[PDB]
């Protein structure tokens, strides 16, 4: 009814006791261990709160103060990536010279041989070449001296300090309650108009005030050390008006609404700024502004204490119709009481958001110098693809959990849930159809034409000069999005980004950014994206909605949702479980990310990078893209085989570690394959019969020795495979980038 | 090089004979699973129960040692 | 069908009958335990082959047996 | 002669694959412990773990240092 | 796939097929004499062993008989 | 073996001299005194002195010029090789031993204790450090337990699975 | 006691229907009716999935296995306290009444019962897979 | 088959065969397997007592 602060005063001791005992928060592990699965149940059940407790308070508390432990662990990183680069990078020498230095903020240490990793990345300074693209993210903000960087460094660590002083305060000290936990109305006005919201007034204001004079004055040719620190363009207004005019005007046309004088620093040009390939600061802060007073708006409408506002249960209960029974109804209790259904939704979103941000981090690039540092564009996509794909198929397992544990069907009759479970049949076969035409006509192209190649017929395959599959609404998307600044949006002045059609953008002879021409290969490619995605979405929501049930086991909840099987009957129920689903799924995700990231390396490598010269653009690989992508033998051997050779001729250089990570990688991948192919029986055996020999010799432990579960099993070898076949990818596109680029 | 891939390919006949020699004088019991004989040379497992036994057959070892064969001879 | 067999070292807790999916097991009076009574399987044609009263047994070795044979409609768990 | 002697290695090693499955299903099926009372058979299966364990051990022992050299030498 | 995704999977999702064919007018007129089921443990581990070791010949037959004709 | 001392090895030579012709070419675009200069001149001493030692180490080296190792101990003795298997044999050997002797003790000092788990995932450090002390003298204790009959356990207290 | 009859005039669950019901199977091989007294209306869990709403008095649903009736009564047991009783129901229109078989539930132990499946001898006493070659038995478990 | 007396198992098939267990009781009614013993290790399916005839243990 009244939202309101309700705390509960110093309910968990602040003590070493439980340190000393492990297991201590589980009724079944705290009488220790009998065998060695307690020493992976331990680590296994750690951040399960709900299963340690039913109480709902006692699992929102963990999970807050757990939450504040991440944003200082997060704090701590940052502030590591702040103080490295002030310590140990050569940050100055790539300002005053940022196309023809390599970005670097790791140094190694002397020592076994290793410092040939501290390579010439230039700037009179040796060490490992860096993509994370700080030191653009650093020049955009207007950091031009490694004393900045120290200050965020040191105020990063206070802040981490303070997180996780956080942390233990408000779960040791003023524990919130239940009540408070459960004002999703409050929340969301609180994250929306002052997270979201104030977070980009403020970093607004930053790029006003900072970023704006500093890179202007940067892209004018300045040397760093002669421009004016931030304050001098914050105390003194003269300073701001020579760069931009409508500041000797001061605050008074934003409070007269006279808001078009402010058009020399709050613009909508579109495009890249020529001199740096990024996009313009002015537009970036034209954005933030335009984004904070959006965020301020959407975060005044849920009722919190003043009459005024929504009530989310009204409307979730209001929104039903004739197909759908009870519709939203029930899911707002849904929503305050399960942790791991909020869990699932925004993990679904958190990850879509991360592939979404890739995509527009290269299409349009924010930083200065960024799209010609290729190592960082290529890393950064990659990264943020791969974060997004992990985190959408964590949302199924914690959906499934939800459906497995939180489920209650006295709460959803005839809803849009229960609605939903009723016809899960008709959703699965649908869906394995989809999966199914999918598969057959997008890899079946790629086949037909690996065939029709190998036997000699090149008039009888899916090619541009042959039967031609052009992805003809993709194409008038992009026309259109060319001639967006004629008539559909007259007041910007260029596209957003030059991928649409128009120039070559190039910043010291090297492409920033360029039109991206789709043809056949690029239609084969994008239906293979569909397919995997299709069939990941297949597998997770199988796993979703058979959680509970199925015509093979129909007491499935009561086993749970990590459980091995129900036993070698009914033909055998190996993997029944939802969370067998996820280990598939894992295995799903990476088929189509890799798929996803080879399209990217390849396509830019072939049709966007290179060099600009008096002819024109050569490309790194030579737009071999639209003649080989349209068959298996042509990845293979252009892309892999290729593409692969500066990863393997690393050695003797300082890209060796590349090399080293690339075969030790294999071996990761490989070795996953032992737990993924076998079961833990013959490891039980063997394990037996080597507790024999040290039986012998009375060396045999207490502890006694088990083979891992079947469940840690699938967990060991999805793992290994995840860690294996991705920092191959890894060492193979860093190397690759790094030496070519 | 040649010691090098002489002492792999001793590492590979020894994995692949201690799998199939496992796999032959346990077929017919281990602690596991005492029974083993009764149950024949294949049979997929003897359930999740008793920590899981999944591959515990003696055609499961011989499975196995297909994977560590095929390697030595590559 | 597949085969369930109950030997003798039984000590009749029922939790193999309280365990199975299908209703294949029973307990029926005995007195060579202390609980006097024992396992039993009339019901084996509709036993699935799960094993969840191995998985119950808490005798070493087990009491209860499974021995999976014939596969039917019935072992398979087929619903259609 | 690469083809004669990589269809010859590999066709050995899937017969030695065979060798050792048969004898774990002559274990199984055929093996009377009574009828051999005492002999080499039923002596060799008497300390089966001594043999299993020994050959884990060199398995080991290959694998670990045959494994180390290559990756010191990369 | 038959290595690593093992038998409970498959039968689930067979049996949502089975659901779908007896349910699609023109095509329930035609039906199964076996029903339609997953392949079983046993028959999995040797149709994923089966399929892994005819990759694996035909993989290096191939290589091996391209690498020694195209230079010899 | 047909090798020849890496002292005299034509291809040794060669291998030291285009090393330091590579690091002097990384060398030459620095600034003298700056400290990429200073850690490739490090690194060119470090080359020089490890090409210098092996070289008055007795190694042989093949027809790649690279050192190789004789491990057969007769022919390490009687031609000055046995500082680069036998010796360290030797050296391994006992760290080994040592390490199981401690590992030994200390399972069995807490086999005797009334929660024997305890101390092998809560460690007894003090214990562990006084019984990993004692493992230098483990050879001597180890042939006696041989000796004596205490270092095995009898074939009749080991379980084992039906035949 | 007495094995009782199947009344087909019971309601059944007030249920919106779902995909996971009957198939084919059930017209041509057989199907189970599971039967249950209520105390009171409320929402259980169907087997097949979703939520139904059993009426008060006599319940009848009818479903393709053994195994899901079972589960059924296993969640009516536990969760509602009630009982209830299966049937097997053949095209024919033949019906086997099915659990629990004697009234009594198989978990308690009752007279009259006759152990079936008991072997005299623990499970290591079993003989040699040798020993049962060309007898047509199924193991060393049926001798 | 006195109490609290350590006995070997004899059972070929039992996870604690070939080694010592205390006797915890030992019924007197003629049931089949009297002597319960009690293990200091756990079996594989984390029991760590079972029940054996007067032939299955031998007083250690
Ligand atoms: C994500 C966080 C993070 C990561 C991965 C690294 C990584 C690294 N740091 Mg950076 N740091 C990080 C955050 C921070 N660091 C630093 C301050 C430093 C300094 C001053 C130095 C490093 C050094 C190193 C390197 C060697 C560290 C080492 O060997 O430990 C040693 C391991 C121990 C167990 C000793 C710890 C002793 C310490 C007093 C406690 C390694 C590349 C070194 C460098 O980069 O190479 C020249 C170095 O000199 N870090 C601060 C501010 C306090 C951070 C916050
Ligand atoms: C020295 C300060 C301090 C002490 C003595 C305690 C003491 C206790 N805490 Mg509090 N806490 C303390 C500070 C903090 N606490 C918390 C938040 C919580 C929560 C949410 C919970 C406790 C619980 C507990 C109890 C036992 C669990 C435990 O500590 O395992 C020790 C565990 C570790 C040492 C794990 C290390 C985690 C660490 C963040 C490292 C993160 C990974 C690294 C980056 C390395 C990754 C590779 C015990 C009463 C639990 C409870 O009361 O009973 C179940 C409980 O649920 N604490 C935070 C915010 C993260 C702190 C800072
Ligand atoms: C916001 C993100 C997020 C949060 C808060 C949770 C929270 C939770 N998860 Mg979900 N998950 C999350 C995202 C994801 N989940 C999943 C998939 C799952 C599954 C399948 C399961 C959970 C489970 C759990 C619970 C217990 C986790 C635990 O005890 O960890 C214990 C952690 C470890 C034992 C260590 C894990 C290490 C990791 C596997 C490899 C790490 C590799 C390194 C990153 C790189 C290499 C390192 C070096 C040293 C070699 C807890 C409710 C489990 C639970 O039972 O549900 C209630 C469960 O079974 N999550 C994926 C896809 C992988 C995500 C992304
Ligand atoms: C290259 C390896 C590979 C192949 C070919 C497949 C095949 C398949 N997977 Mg597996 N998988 C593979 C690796 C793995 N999968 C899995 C685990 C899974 C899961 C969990 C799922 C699949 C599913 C699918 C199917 C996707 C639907 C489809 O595309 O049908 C089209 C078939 C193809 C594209 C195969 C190629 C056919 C070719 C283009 C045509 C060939 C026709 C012949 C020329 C005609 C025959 C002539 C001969 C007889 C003379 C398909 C049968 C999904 C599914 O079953 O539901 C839809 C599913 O849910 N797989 C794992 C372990 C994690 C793998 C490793
Ligand atoms: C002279 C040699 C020899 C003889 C007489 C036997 C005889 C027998 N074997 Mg032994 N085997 C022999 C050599 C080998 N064995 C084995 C390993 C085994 C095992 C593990 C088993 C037997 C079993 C059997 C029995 C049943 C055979 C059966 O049902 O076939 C059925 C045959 C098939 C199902 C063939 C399908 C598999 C085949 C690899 C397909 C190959 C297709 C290619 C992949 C296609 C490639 C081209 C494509 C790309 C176009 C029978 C007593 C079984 C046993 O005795 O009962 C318990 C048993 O479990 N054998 C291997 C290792 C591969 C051998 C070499
Ligand atoms: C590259 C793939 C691969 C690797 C490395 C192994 C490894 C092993 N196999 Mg497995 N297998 C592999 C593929 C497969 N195998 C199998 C099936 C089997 C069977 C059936 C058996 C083995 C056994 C063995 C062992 C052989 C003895 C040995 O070499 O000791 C050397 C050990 C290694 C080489 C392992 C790696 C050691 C590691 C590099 C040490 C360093 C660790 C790091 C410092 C830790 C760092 C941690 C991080 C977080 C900081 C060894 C553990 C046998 C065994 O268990 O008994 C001896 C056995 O019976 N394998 C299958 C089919 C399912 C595969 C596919
Ligand atoms: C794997 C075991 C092993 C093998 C195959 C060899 C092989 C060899 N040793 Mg070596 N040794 C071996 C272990 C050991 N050796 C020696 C101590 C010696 C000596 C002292 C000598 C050899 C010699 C020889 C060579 C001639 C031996 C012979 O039979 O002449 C017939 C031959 C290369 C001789 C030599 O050095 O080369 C000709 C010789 O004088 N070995 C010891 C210490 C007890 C070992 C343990
Ligand atoms: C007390 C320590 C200890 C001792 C004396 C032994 C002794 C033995 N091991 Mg066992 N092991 C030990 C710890 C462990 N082992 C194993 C896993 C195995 C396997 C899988 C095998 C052996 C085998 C063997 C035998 C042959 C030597 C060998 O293969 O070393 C190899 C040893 C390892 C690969 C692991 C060693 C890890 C570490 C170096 C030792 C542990 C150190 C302690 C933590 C020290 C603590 C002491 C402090 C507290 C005072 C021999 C009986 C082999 C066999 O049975 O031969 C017949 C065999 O196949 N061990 C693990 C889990 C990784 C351990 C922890
Ligand atoms: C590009 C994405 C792929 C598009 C094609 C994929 C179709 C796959 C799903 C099958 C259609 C099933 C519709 C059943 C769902 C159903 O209940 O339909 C009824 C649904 C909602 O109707 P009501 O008026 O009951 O809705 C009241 C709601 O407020 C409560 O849900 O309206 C639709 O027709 C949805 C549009 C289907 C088209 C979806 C396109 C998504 C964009
Ligand atoms: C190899 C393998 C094993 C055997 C692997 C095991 C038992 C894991 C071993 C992990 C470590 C190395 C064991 C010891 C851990 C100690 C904490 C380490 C102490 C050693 C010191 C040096 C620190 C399984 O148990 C298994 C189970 C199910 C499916 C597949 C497999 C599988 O493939
Ligand atoms: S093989 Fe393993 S996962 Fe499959 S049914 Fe048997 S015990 Fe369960
Ligand atoms: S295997 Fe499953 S169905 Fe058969 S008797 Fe045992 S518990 Fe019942
Ligand atoms: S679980 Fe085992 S001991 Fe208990 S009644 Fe069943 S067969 Fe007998």
């Amino acid at each position: 009814k009244k939202v309101k602060i309700v705390v509960d005063g110093n309910p968990v001791e602040t003590s070493f006791e439980r340190w000393a005992k492990p297991g201590h928060f589980s009724r079944t592990l705290s009488k220790g261990p009998s065998t060695t699965t307690w020493i992976w149940n331990l680590h296994a059940d750690a951040h399960d709160f709900d299963s340690h407790t039913s109480d709902l308070e006692e699992i929102s508390r963990k999970v807050f103060s757990a939450h504040f432990g991440q944003l200082g662990i997060i704090l701590i990183w940052l502030s590591g990536m702040y103080f490295h680069g002030a310590r140990f990078s050569n940050y100055e020498a790539w300002l005053s010279d940022p196309i023809h230095i390599k970005p670097s903020a790791q140094v190694v240490w002397p020592v076994v041989g290793q410092e040939i990793l501290n390579g010439d990345v230039g700037g009179g300074f040796q060490g490992v070449q860096i993509t994370s693209g700080f030191f653009q993210l650093w020049r955009a903000s207007g950091i031009t001296s490694e004393l900045q960087l120290y200050s965020t460094a040191i105020g990063g660590l206070v802040l981490a300090a303070a997180m996780f002083f956080a942390g233990w305060f408000h779960y040791h000290k003023a524990a919130p309650k239940l009540e408070w936990f459960q004002n999703v109305e409050s929340m969301l006005n609180h994250h929306l108009a002052g997270l979201l919201g104030l977070g980009s007034l403020a970093w607004a204001g930053h790029q006003i005030h900072v970023s704006l004079p500093i890179n202007k004055l940067l892209d004018a040719g300045v040397d760093p050390k002669e421009i004016p620190l931030p304050h001098e363009f914050i105390l003194n207004r003269d300073l701001m008006a020579q760069l931009y005019p409508s500041f000797s005007k001061g605050l008074a046309p934003f409070f007269t609404i006279n808001w078009s004088e402010y058009s020399d620093f709050l613009t909508f040009q579109g495009g890249l700024n020529p001199v740096t390939g990024g996009l313009w600061l002015s537009d970036q802060a034209h954005h933030h502004l335009a984004i904070a007073v959006l965020f301020l708006v959407a975060g005044h409408q849920y009722r919190t204490n003043w009459g005024i506002g929504h009530s989310i249960k009204e409307i979730l209960e209001a929104h039903k119709g004739p197909f759908t029974g009870e519709g939203h109804k029930g899911l707002y209790e849904i929503l305050t009481t399960s942790w791991h259904a909020q869990l699932a939704i925004n993990l679904a979103l958190f990850g879509s958001l991360s592939i979404i941000v890739a995509h527009h981090m290269y299409s349009m690039p924010p930083y200065p110098y960024l799209a010609t540092d290729y190592g960082t564009q290529l890393s950064i996509f990659t990264h943020h693809t791969w974060i997004g794909g992990f985190c959408i198929v964590g949302a199924g397992a914690h959906a499934a959990i939800f459906m497995v544990r939180d489920y209650d069907p006295t709460n959803n009759y005839n809803n849009l849930l229960d609605r939903v479970i009723r016809h899960r049949d008709a959703i699965v076969s649908h869906l394995n159809w989809v999966c199914i035409f999918l598969g057959f006509h997008s890899f079946g192209l790629y086949i037909h034409n690996d065939t029709m190649s190998a036997l000699g017929r090149p008039q009888d395959m899916f090619s541009d000069t042959a039967i031609q599959l052009q992805p003809v609404f993709a194409q008038w998307i992009q026309n259109t999005h060319l001639s967006a600044p004629q008539f559909t949006a007259p007041n910007a002045l260029a596209p957003t980004s030059p991928v649409w059609g128009g120039d070559v953008v190039a910043v010291g002879g090297k492409v920033a950014a360029m039109p991206i021409t789709l043809g056949t290969a690029d239609f084969m490619v994008h239906h293979i994206h569909a397919f995997t995605i299709h069939v990941t979405v297949l597998i997770l929501l199988k796993g979703v909605l058979y959680a509970r049930s199925s015509r093979l086991i129909p007491d499935k909840a009561n086993l749970g949702f990590r459980f091995p099987c129900d036993g070698p009957g009914r033909g055998g129920t190996c993997q029944v479980s939802a969370w067998d689903h996820v280990f598939l799924g894992l295995f799903w995700m990476y088929n189509s990310l890799s798929i996803a990231i080879f399209h990217f390396s390849w396509k830019m490598q072939s049709d966007v990078w290179g060099t600009v010269n008096s002819t024109g653009v050569s490309h790194i690989t030579g737009g071999n893209f639209s003649q080989s992508a349209n068959t298996i033998n042509g990845w293979l051997r252009d892309f892999l085989w290729a593409q692969s050779s500066q990863v393997i001729q690393s050695y003797g250089s300082a890209l060796s570690a590349y090399g080293l990570i690339f075969l030790g990688a294999h071996f990761i991948w490989a070795f996953s394959l032992m737990f993924l192919f076998s079961g833990r029986g013959y490891w039980q055996e063997l394990i037996e019969s080597i507790v024999w020999a040290h039986n012998k010799l009375k060396v045999a432990p207490s502890i006694q020795p088990r083979a891992l579960s079947i469940t840690q099993g699938r967990a060991v070898g999805v793992a290994h495979y995840l860690l294996g076949g991705i920092a191959t990818t890894w060492s193979f596109f860093l190397a690759r980038i790094i030496a070519v680029g | 090089g040649d010691f090098l891939v002489h002492h792999a390919i001793a590492l590979g006949l020894h994995t692949t004979t201690l799998i199939l020699v496992k796999g032959a004088l346990d077929a017919r019991g281990s602690k596991l699973m005492p029974d083993k004989k009764d149950f024949g040379y294949s049979f997929p497992c003897d359930g999740p129960g008793r920590g899981g036994t999944c591959d515990i057959s003696a055609w499961d070892a011989f499975y196995l040692a297909v994977f560590w064969m095929l390697n030595t001879i590559g | 069908s597949h085969a369930v067999k109950i030997y003798d070292t039984c000590i009749g807790c029922t939790q193999c009958v309280r365990a199975c999916p299908t209703d294949v097991l029973e307990m029926v009076p005995w007195d060579g335990c202390k609980a006097s009574q024992i396992a039993s399987a009339p019901r084996t044609e509709d036993c699935v082959g799960c094993k969840r009263c191995e998985s119950a047994c808490p005798t070493d070795f087990l009491s209860v047996r499974v021995y999976l044979g014939s596969e039917t409609t019935r072992s398979m768990g087929l619903a259609y | 002669q690469a083809s004669l002697y990589t269809h010859h290695q590999y066709i050995a090693g899937f017969i030695l694959c065979g060798a050792f499955a048969h004898g774990a299903i002559f274990f199984v099926r055929d093996y009377d412990p009574e009828q051999n009372k005492g002999n080499v058979l039923a002596r060799i299966l008497d300390h089966k773990e001594a043999v299993i364990s020994h050959l884990s051990w060199v398995s080991l022992f290959l694998g670990f240092h045959t494994l180390g050299l290559y990756v010191h030498n990369d | 796939m038959f290595l690593i995704s093992w038998r409970g999977y498959w039968q689930e999702l067979i049996e949502t097929l089975a659901w779908a064919h007896e349910r699609t007018p023109l095509a329930n007129l035609v039906r199964w004499r076996d029903k339609p089921v997953a392949l079983s443990i046993v028959q999995a581990r040797l149709v994923g062993l089966a399929h892994f070791s005819a990759g694996y010949i035909l993989t290096y037959a191939a290589f091996l008989i391209a690498s020694t004709s195209g230079k010899f | 073996s047909g090798l020849t001392p890496c002292s005299e090895s034509k291809g040794f030579a060669k291998r030291q001299k285009n090393e330091i012709k590579a690091l002097t070419k990384r060398l030459k675009q620095y600034e003298e005194g700056s400290a990429p200069s200073l850690a490739l001149k490090a690194t060119i001493e470090r080359t020089e002195k490890r090409f210098a030692n092996y070289g008055n180490a007795g190694l042989l080296c093949g027809t790649d010029g690279l050192p190789h190792l004789i491990s057969d101990p007769g022919l390490a003795l009687r031609f000055g090789h046995a500082g680069e298997t036998l010796i360290p044999t030797v050296g391994f050997l006992y760290i080994a031993g040592w390490i199981g002797t401690a590992g030994r003790d200390y399972l069995i000092a807490s086999k005797g204790e009334a929660k024997p788990r305890e101390k092998e995932y809560i460690i007894d450090v003090p214990l562990a450090l006084k019984i990993s002390a004692q493992g230098a003298g483990w050879p001597f204790r180890v042939i006696r337990e041989l000796q004596k009959g205490t270092l095995l356990e009898k074939d009749s207290n080991i379980t084992v699975s039906p035949r | 006691w007495k094995p009782p009859t199947l009344d087909p005039s019971t309601p059944s669950p007030i249920f919106g229907g779902s995909t996971g019901g009957l198939l084919r199977k059930a017209q041509i091989e057989e199907f189970y009716v599971i039967t249950w007294d209520a105390k009171k209306e409320q929402v259980f869990e169907m087997p097949t999935g979703g939520a139904a709403i059993m009426r008060s008095g006599p319940n009848l649903l009818k479903l393709a296995r053994k195994e899901q009736c079972l589960a059924l009564l296993t969640q009516l047991r536990n969760k509602f306290k009630t009982d209830g009783q299966i049937y097997r129901v053949f095209p024919d229109g033949e019906v086997q009444y099915l659990h629990p078989k004697d009234g009594v539930y198989p978990e308690k132990v009752n007279a009259g019962r006759t152990a079936v499946g008991a072997k005299d001898r623990s499970i290591g006493k079993n003989t040699n897979p040798v020993a049962v070659k060309f007898t047509g038995k199924l193991g060393t478990y049926d001798v | 088959r006195l109490w609290c007396v350590q006995v070997k198992v004899l059972r070929p098939e039992s996870y604690w065969f070939n080694e010592v267990g205390k006797v915890v009781s030992v019924d007197q009614s003629g049931i089949r397997y009297p002597v319960v013993v009690r293990f200091p290790t756990v079996n594989y399916a984390g029991v760590s007592t079972n029940n054996y005839s007067l032939e299955e243990v031998q007083e250690v």
